[PDB]
RNA sequence: UAUGGAUUCUUCACGGUAACGUAACUGAAUGUGGAGACGUCGGCGCGAGCCCUGGGAGGAGUUAUCUUUUCUUCUUAACAGCUUAUCACCCCGGAAUUGGUUUAUCCGGAGAUGGGGUCUUAUGGCUGGAAGAGGCCAGCACCUUUGCUGGCUCCGGUGCGCUUGUGACGGCCCGUGAAAAUCCACAGGAAGGAAUAGUUUUCAUGCCAGGUCGUACUGAUAACCGCAGCAGGUCUCCAAGGUGAACAGCCUCUAGUUGAUAGAAUAAUGUAGAUAAGGGAAGUCGGCAAAAUAGAUCCGUAACUUCGGGAUAAGGAUUGGCUCUAAGGGUCGGGUACGAUCAACUUAGAACUGGUACGGACAAGGGGAAUCUGACUGUCUAAUUAAAACAUAGCAUUGCGAUGGUCAGAAAGUGAUGUUGACGCAAUG
RNA sequence: CAAAUGAGAACUUUGAAGACUGAAGUGGGGAAAGGUUCCACGUCAACAGCAGUUGGACGUGGGUUAGUCGAUCCUAAGAG
RNA sequence: GGUGAACUAUGCCUGAAUAGGGUGAAGCCAGAGGAAACUCUGGUGGAGGCUCGUAGCGGUUCUGACGUGCAAAUCGAUCGU
């Protein structure tokens, strides 16, 4: 009813490869995060937090592991720096992004 | 047929094991004529028909 | 492929004569959802059928493994 | 080479048909001594054939 | 074939008013009864799978822009227990102010309604089988027929949906839609039976064995037959999405194939497919061939008729897209006349809009007035005749009462009709 | 279209593309019939009405595992 | 004097197959008119060797293709059911 869902998404690898801008990427992620449809109504439901390895996105409404998957992919197409990074869940909502 | 007889099964090991050409040394017999198998079968081309 | 439903009847069944091999298979399934235990299956196997007694008590699972004799082979897994 | 009876054994193994086995071009050599349904899921699992994905047919105009 | 269980000094069990229940709970001769065991069609109900769909957990695609998006995995066998049923049946009771009730009108003083129960287990649910399997993901030692480790495999919804199975029903017949092996049960009561032990191997557990022959593959525009790797013929099961009434017609997923000698050019004449000014059958034996018609909704529909038809008669109008409007349901109730979840596809209406188009491809009747003929449905000259020919129901005639009629056989202690009997069989028109 | 194989490639293999069958299928299986056509290796003199390195061809071999699927048992029209 | 019902004709036995529409029979329910007798209306239901039309079965016309054919009878359209 008002449990908290989290998602981690490890950004090490392309943070620490110096081809990525997790700050620009949690921007991306708040501002087109969409509740009821459209965008900006993260009325202190879905909350992005960034530490420069890790991003927390802390969730009471709709939210999922594919929405997160989409619009980290639609990111990466947008600075197209796919065939780069891969969006892949380790466990359960502790997603990351692989360069290899 | 899938489903055979004994006596079918019989007939068709025996077909099977005269379809063989000439063993290479009757050739080589003395006073010998004969060249190859002329009973020798295909299943498109003659049938047995048992 | 038979259900066992009280520890007295585990108990006859092991001592029938004719089982000689259990096998302890451990399901970490969930009773509530913040809740997942460890659910405990001991397989006794006699002749014709396959017995199965569920424990979802850690405690009880744990002194059946003890209670058992030694000379029956017991399996974990 | 022939690798019509690694075609059949890559289907026949991975569940897929024919049409979605992809054999690699460049391990025709390798494809070719794999001769069992053992070679063929060492290949398989090694990356030389692969499972074509599914073709796709949406139903976003049927929605 | 022993053990446990059941039964036994009330010898072959108890419980329930009853339908009946349970772990068992003797049962010969003889008899009897069930299952085996049965058509077809129609709607209705239920279930299985599939289809559709919401959330969530992975993978892939698209991302100039848009899309909480598109595709994709999220599975659970035989078998064992508990539970689960329309129908049926039992107990209490005693009904007109007749009530109950199906889509379908049947059922009740031969006992309805109502209350309470019993059974069949189709079928579903839970557990075991069984997550250990399968599946979807991520990672490890650097050529080498090598594995290992981590997660996940979850929760729902919907319907005149498709197909299959089942159920309770209803229609049809001068047609009423196999047999046997086999298995069980009942009636009866032969025979036998106590006590440190008898019986029960229809209760549970336990021991042993299960032979012979087939099994590969095609099953067809290349494995069969047709002289062949022949455009022919040859029985059957499964059956996704959209359009649409629709397993045809068109397009697409899974799966499969890409096989049929090729290259160049584009004369006549051909084969197949089209179009055509004005006329509109003048062509021709003859409208042959083609064209026009065509779906759906609404309106309207003649002569004649065996009242059933004719009839889609004939003849008219409409049809898109978008934005709306309205109607049509299920499940949850009552101080101390009415409300909420649950978005399902049908119908009707109104503006607006466009090169007046809109069953926009596909699909898809031409119609009318008569004459001859056969009533109709049906059948035949395989490979030149599908007809008015044959058949048909209807009508009429004929023979025959069994030591018989009609027919068969060389004969027969032989046959068909005939498992028959004049409302029949046989023979004709 | 391009690689590979090959003396030789319109026809073989692989990859890419374009297509078709479109679930009373050109799919998955069976009945009759066939009889080894199945599968692998080698190979192209003949055969596949062009070709062929390919094949249902040629040569050599491998392959069909049942108490539970059938037959076997029953009876039908009938035969005897 | 023998051999054929593997094609085909007919009977019997035992199996199997057959979308979607149109029409709308009996049976049944409600209503209206009428003094009555009765008549009429709306539903329901789902009959038929009924009908349009797939699969199937057949084979009308083109007197089309072919006619030293794919084929000793097929192919295409159009047709019957």
């Amino acid at each position: 009813q008002k449990i908290a869902k989290t998602f981690t998404v490890d950004v090490s690898s392309p943070t620490e490869n110096g081809v990525f801008d997790p700050a620009s990427y949690a921007k991306y992620l708040i501002d087109h995060i969409k509740v009821e449809g459209a965008v900006g109504n993260l009325g202190n439901a879905v909350t992005v937090t960034e530490d420069g390895t890790v991003v927390t996105v802390v969730s009471t409404a709709k939210f999922s592991g594919k929405y997160l998957k989409y619009l980290t992919k639609k990111y990466l197409k947008k600075n197209q720096l796919r065939d780069w990074i891969r969006f892949v869940s380790t466990k359960t909502n502790e997603y990351r992004l692989a360069f290899y | 047929a899938a489903q055979k007889s004994f006596r079918i099964k019989q007939k068709m090991a025996k077909a099977k094991k005269q379809n063989r050409p000439l063993p290479q040394w009757i050739r080589l017999r003395t006073n010998n004529t004969i060249r190859y198998n002329a009973k020798r079968r295909n299943w498109r081309r003659t049938k047995m028909n048992i | 492929a038979r259900e066992i439903t009280d520890i007295k009847q585990f108990l006859e069944l092991t001592r029938r004569a004719d089982v000689k091999t259990a096998t302890v298979k451990i399901n970490k399934k969930l009773n509530k959802a913040g809740k997942p235990f460890r659910q405990t299956k001991f397989k006794v196997r006699g002749s014709s059928s396959l017995y199965t007694l569920v424990i979802n008590d850690a405690g009880k699972a744990k002194k059946l493994i003890q209670s058992l004799p030694p000379t029956l082979k017991v399996n974990r897994l | 080479a022939n690798l019509r009876t690694q075609k059949r054994l890559a289907a026949s193994v991975v569940g897929v048909g024919k049409r979605k086995v992809w054999l690699d071009p460049n391990e025709t050599s390798e494809i070719a001594q794999a001769n069992s349904r053992n070679a063929i899921r060492k290949l398989v699992k090694n990356g030389t054939i692969v499972k074509k994905a599914v073709t796709v047919h949406s139903k976003s105009r049927t929605r």
